RNA sequence: GAGCUGUAAGUAAGCUUUGAUCCAGAGAUUUCCGAAUGGGGAAACCCAGCAUGAGUUAUGUCAUGUUAUCGAUAUGUGAAUACAUAGCAUAUCAGAAGGCACACCCGGAGAACUGAAACAUCUUAGUACCCGGAGGAAGAGAAAGAAAAUUCGAUUCCCUUAGUAGCGGCGAGCGAAACGGGAAGAGCCCAAACCAACAAGCUUGCUUGUUGGGGUUGUAGGACACUCUAGUUACAAAGGACGACAUUAGACGAAUCAUCUGGAAAGAUGAAUCAAAGAAGGUAAUAAUCCUGUAGUCGAAAAUGUUGUCUCUCUUGAGUGGAUCCUGAGUACGACGGAGCACGUGAAAUUCCGUCGGAAUCUGGGAGGACCAUCUCCUAAGGCUAAAUACUCUCUAGUGACCGAUAGUGAACCAGUACCGUGAGGGAAAGGUGAAAAGCACCCCGGAAGGGGAGUGAAAUAGAACCUGAAACCGUGUGCU
RNA sequence: UGAGUAGCGAAAGACGGGUGAGAAUCCCGUCCACCGAUUGACUAAGGUUUCCAGAGGAAGGCUCGUCCGCUCUGGGUUAGUCGGGUCCUAAGCUGAGGCCGACAGGCGUAGGCGAUGGAUAACAGGUUGAUAUUCCUGUACCACCUAUAUCG
RNA sequence: UAGGGUGCCCGUACCGCAAACCGACACAGGUAGUCAAGAUGAGAAUUCUAAGGUGAGCGAGCGAACUCUCGU
């Protein structure tokens, strides 16, 4: 999954190409809240609104690109890898 | 024991009487010797009498879907020497 | 019901026809007979069909 | 839950959790004087977990 | 491995890297009823005996254990009948009881409407319903068989013979088997004759009753006299110890970027990559490369199942000889009355039942469709048994030229429920906002309902009486009459 | 469609003052009228919260409704003596052993359950919006317990 | 005749000739028992009233035919 505190980028939507952290998640329905994106008008105060975690992609911190993660035991636990560099992310 | 659940602070005939009788809702499957007894090693206090009476399961919560209440039991004590017993 | 003691004879059950072979159910109970015999614990008066009777018994 | 005492502290425990915090609790929920409801999901736990240890030395 | 306190929204109070919530194996707790079982009973309640403990000067009131009936079994077991033996009493027992898938299986009892274009035989049909008994399957099962060859060698099921031979108001109709080709492949233990012990008893002849050995046959075989030296707990006789797999949570898992339309890209246009993975679902539209996944490989503290070897058991196998002895009795069979065999009493063999009568003992006894003789095959009157076979309340994967809310379950919804009946019992109807509640702040008329704006939205004739929105029906305006 | 048609379930109301967005229909009042061996008072079945106070007016009420046996929110049933159990038994049901029976089960003895009947200690007055021989005041009665030959 | 204290469980509200029970209905029907005033009288009859309750959940007009109930 995605957990917060996470800078992400967003690859669909109409706030796409923006990138920001993560603050929330609902991991019940696979909804994350970024900061700045989805901003919604309620009456009138304006919040941000979750976006399904399928369309935000995580910044290599390498290159700062967007990467696929994987997992290797370094240890006798997990660690998180880019996908086009190899450095725990 | 535990055989006492709740004080009853209800408006006139709780508190018209609370002089000297205090009310509670007791568990449903007890004497006034139980209660009696009870109220005498909790409160340490010199109760007097008791008189209990049950009350049927009303259907007055009726949300969407129609349902009926707990049967509960009351206890009325009157105590000899002592107070406070219900704040 | 009823049943002999010794052997296990019991009565059976049938057709009973008549001269144009109208069929109707009918039994064939056994010759049972209440006789005292001799068993160790109490000599006891039980039901014996008269088959059993002949050649061997206790009386 | 490793509370590793003696049975007679466990029975002074059980004695303790089960009337006097559980039962004041409980009369303070009802006379509007109870904030903090939580604290009596917690007793309540205690007073189970108390007893089942015993339970296990039988 | 980062959030969580179910729906169910919201507040309040909290828990969590010192590992919550969550998933799996094991353990603890488990109120009252209910076979309900201390007694009673209008289920979910009332009233008790006894032992022990908590409380009170003391009674009153509590907590825990136990107390039904039947069966067997040790003891006290000693009547009317001396004594004994019926009763009666105490102690012990994972003993029974009830339920459920009236799907399958065996047994007991057993219709009718219907057909024959009537109906009495006959059919429907040994079907429906009922009752008892189990089991994971059951029933059958190791030739007193089939038959007519240069023979076969338990049973069960299927294909075919064959709608044949037969049965029959010979009407309507009912209807085989043997062979032959295959699935599957477990065969064995008793009774009896005789040998050694055990009481009681009238010589010791007591299987006079008890026990162990022995022995299971048609090739007649066994006893009897004689020599001479494999386990198979699914039958065979039943109790334990001994490492690999399977189930019950899981982990890793390749490869895509940019432009146009758009509220939104997965679409169109370009280039590019993976593939033992191009199954499928989601994602703001139509994705092999965004997510969950798939091909492949890896994993198990603990519980269970199955399984291999090693223990643990068990356990003298054949060949001759023939004096004589044994080989399942009120049985086989017959007459009378029924039933069952495809077979309706017929010329009716083979097989069961009730009532009467009643055989032989290896030269024996039975069968080869009345019956007799000669030939051939077999050895009843004792019992157990796995596989091939039938079905599905239920769990785990998955499929469909199956339905798509008047359909598919009666029930996609909180349905066997509103309800309706004294009762047994009968029985519906009800789906859809949006991609995300962003579910209309605020102003105006109104008491509120309800609007008209203005905002959210890509859309508000999308505003929760929420997709689309048709016909009957109800209106408002108008062109010609 | 019939069609704004039939009906609106036996009966005496009139005015004044309120409240209210709205009054023949709700609240208070005076006059009149009806029952009075009953339309009055108390209780057994049977219903089962319908009882009270504060709010409400979508639906129910054969009209209206500012009101209600209707909707919401909080309340209300107090026993040693009253009626039942811890007492008895009709009719009937059940029944250890037992008799009969294809199965299922039918009948039945000791015993048991069982009222509509028998036995059995409390009366006046006061009090709340809602209890009342139950709570309170006064005055009593019965059974058992502990202190300072009787049982049958 | 043989031999100074303790005192439990269930019901209790409310309607009960009725708009709350049995009749699908706020339905002229049905529903056991106790109490029982005055004038008049045989009287629990008849007429008028007491204690107490009630004015009945559609009205306002007009005063045709016809139907229903009532008087001459």
């Amino acid at each position: 999954h995605i957990k917060k505190g996470d800078n992400v980028k967003v690859i669909a939507g109409k706030d796409k190409g923006k990138e920001g952290k993560v603050i929330a998640t609902l991991p019940k329905k696979d909804r994350v809240v970024v900061e700045g994106v989805n901003i919604m008008k309620k009456h009138i105060l304006e919040t941000e609104a979750a976006i399904h975690v399928s369309n935000v992609q995580l910044l290599d911190p390498k290159t700062n690109e967007p990467t696929r993660v994987g997992y290797k035991f370094v240890d006798g636990k997990k660690v998180r890898i880019a996908k086009k560099s190899g450095e725990e992310i | 024991r535990d055989i006492l659940k709740r004080p009853v602070i209800t408006e006139k005939s709780s508190e018209a009487m609370a002089e000297d009788k205090y009310t509670f809702d007791v568990d449903t499957r007890v004497n006034k010797t139980q209660v009696k007894m009870a109220v005498e090693e909790i409160f340490n206090v010199k109760v007097a009498s008791v008189n209990i009476m049950n009350y049927k399961p009303k259907k007055k919560r009726m949300g969407r879907y129609q349902g009926y209440t707990n049967k509960r039991r009351k206890a009325i004590v009157t105590l000899k020497e002592g107070s406070d017993d219900l704040f | 019901g009823k049943q002999c003691f010794v052997t296990g004879r019991k009565a059976s059950t049938g057709n009973r026809r008549s001269h144009a072979l109208n069929s109707t159910k009918r039994r064939w109970n056994a010759n049972l007979q209440k006789v005292r015999i001799l068993v160790d614990g109490k000599p006891k008066k039980v039901w014996v069909s008269a088959r059993a009777l002949k050649s061997g018994k206790v009386t | 839950k490793e509370i590793r005492n003696l049975t007679t502290s466990e029975i002074e425990e059980q004695i303790k959790s089960s009337k006097e915090e559980l039962f004041n609790l409980r009369f303070q929920l009802a006379t509007g004087q109870l904030e903090e409801t939580a604290r009596i999901r917690t007793v309540r736990k205690t007073i189970a977990r108390l007893k089942t240890v015993a339970r296990e030395r039988e």
